[PDB]
């Protein structure tokens, strides 16, 4: 009935809701799709604007700033408001254009110099490591008080984009603990997404929460340790994926469904019509 | 114009975990998609009890009418209806033969789980659905499920020795769990091919054949890209 | 490609109907 009839404000919901389960590197096709089934810019403009920042700080989106070597992550750490984001590493903002991915008009941003010698100790250790371990991965360490606490979150990247195989891949990890010594605790979160649409449409989605513990002393060594911590722990969770992949290939998938009949050849289909 | 292709792009990339949600929102999007969108995104298949038979059938698109589903077995739509949609007399004679063949079908390769097939009177042939749901017993931490849905149009030639084959096919796999891990989705394939049509090679044999043909191969191709191909992106990405 | 058959005109759910 009209009374119940789905609003326009419901609709550039479902809109938004959409674009941000984009999957890694298809943001514009999706985006395509949503414009046009909508129907309406001036209602997408107003009523989904958020989610394209939504999805970009959700996703880790890397993005290269003119002048500067490295890239940086857009992550909600880094959110300066104003469409502006925060490059710690180079201690600059910058303006992002969330349609586009494109950064422009960096200015000097300033730092509290509390957590300078931490986050950049950390943020040293944690390149090194990246470019160890990943082919192409970025990072991007924040240090902020939190609560009255000095707190270090280190947000890692690494994606594979390849559209005309029609897949993609992509790695998220995201790592936190206080400076407080002795020991402090480290809380992470580990993301993993694949999709494959080559004639179908395959994702792969997982998520894992990590809690474990790191000696604080000085910000050289807690670095050192705070790198180990994250080695061995995306180290074991790739394994245990790839287990995971093993288990659900020889026992989940063999036990849908058989190869071939027991008589170990194709049906006879007269035999099966047969009375 | 464009609208119904950007739906159907939409729905390749949206993620399959959430195919029934994202399929009703999307036409809640663009409501006079509805007909075409629900014709042509394949869903999870749901299990109903026809409870005169006292036996499960298998839901879908194919066999609703308003919200009304047909049996198989039964041939009636439940909750009632009065003006459903069925198949000629002698089209529903063959539609209760091909339920007994994939019956058997289906436990020959899938050793449990349900079927169904329903079919529908064309111009100058017919058409069908061959469906299959097997859940997986949960073992290992692991909770699996598949669905089969192939559609096929049979297009009778004058001479009734011959008759075209079109058959599209998709496998619905899914797979969930260290923390979580969901693995899901599907692939579909096409094929059409003329074949004999004879006393010795009836249109259900035709079919049988084409349809074991086809999910053998998907079968082989899931095998391939779901622990082969994804892994190996996974891998790829560390 | 090819395009699936097509399936009688039915009654919509009744909720899009």
């Amino acid at each position: 009935d009209f009374e119940d009839r789905v609003s326009d404000e419901e609709k550039v919901r479902i809109a938004a809701k959409f674009i941000t389960h984009a999957p890694p590197g298809e943001f514009n096709e999706v985006f395509n799709d949503v414009r046009l089934l909508l129907n309406n810019d001036n209602l997408l403009r107003e009523g989904a604007a958020h989610a394209f920042a939504q999805y970009n700080m959700d996703q880790f989106t890397p993005v290269k700033i003119e002048g500067y070597d490295d890239q940086v992550l857009i992550t909600e750490h880094g959110d300066l408001g104003n469409g502006r984001f925060l490059d710690p590493r180079n201690k600059i903002s910058f303006k992002f254009d969330h349609l586009r991915k494109e950064a422009s008009d960096p200015q000097p941003e300033d730092t509290e110099s509390a957590l300078k010698q931490w986050r950049d100790a950390c943020d040293s250790a944690l390149r090194a490591y990246v470019k160890d371990h990943y082919p192409n991965g970025f990072c991007t360490v924040y240090g902020k008080s939190i609560d009255g606490q000095q707190t270090i979150i280190a947000c890692i990247e690494s994606h594979q984009f390849q559209p005309k195989n029609f897949w993609n891949g992509r790695w998220r990890s995201e790592w936190k603990f206080t400076i407080t010594p002795p020991t402090a605790q480290v809380a992470a979160v580990l993301k993993i997404q694949v999709h494959y649409y080559e004639d179908g449409n395959v994702q792969l989605v997982s998520h894992k929460d990590i809690q474990d513990s790191v000696q604080v002393s000085s910000d050289v060594q807690t670095a050192k340790e705070f790198i180990k911590i994250i080695e061995n722990a995306e180290n074991e969770y790739q394994t245990a994926i790839s287990e995971n992949y093993q288990t659900m290939s020889d026992t989940t998938f063999k036990a849908l469904r058989r190869q071939l009949p027991v008589t170990r050849t194709k049906i006879d289909w007269n035999k099966i019509l047969s009375y | 114009d464009q609208q119904l292709d950007c739906a159907l792009d939409l729905m390749r990339r949206l993620p399959p975990q959430q195919i029934e949600k994202n399929l009703s929102d999307l036409i809640d999007l663009v409501p006079s998609l509805c007909e075409d969108l629900l014709s042509s995104v394949d869903q999870p298949l749901k299990i109903a009890r026809d409870k005169v038979v006292g036996k499960d059938y298998l839901l879908c698109d194919y066999n609703r009418d308003g919200d009304s589903y047909r049996s198989p077995w039964s041939n009636k739509y439940d909750p009632p209806l009065e003006d459903g949609a069925m198949p000629s007399a002698r089209l529903r004679k063959l539609e209760v033969e091909a339920n007994n063949a994939f019956d058997q079908y289906r436990d020959l390769y899938f050793e449990g789980g349900v079927s169904s097939v329903y079919l529908w009177d064309l111009d100058h042939g017919f058409a069908g659905v061959i469906l299959i749901k097997k859940a997986g017993d949960g073992s290992k931490k692991i909770k699996g499920c598949w669905d089969s849905i192939h559609v096929v149009e049979v297009q009778e030639k004058s001479s009734g020795r011959t008759a075209h084959y079109k058959l599209t096919s998709t496998v619905m796999l899914w797979l969930q769990t260290s923390g979580t891990m969901n693995l899901g989705g599907s692939l579909t394939r096409q094929m059409e091919k003329d074949e004999t049509v004879s006393d010795s090679s009836p249109h259900i044999a035709n079919i049988g054949r084409l349809v074991e043909d086809m999910e053998n191969k998907i079968r082989s191709t899931l095998n391939e890209i779901y622990f082969g191909k994804t892994k190996d992106i996974v891998n790829g990405l560390r | 490609s090819f395009a699936k058959p097509k399936m009688p005109g039915r009654r919509l759910p009744g909720r899009f109907n």
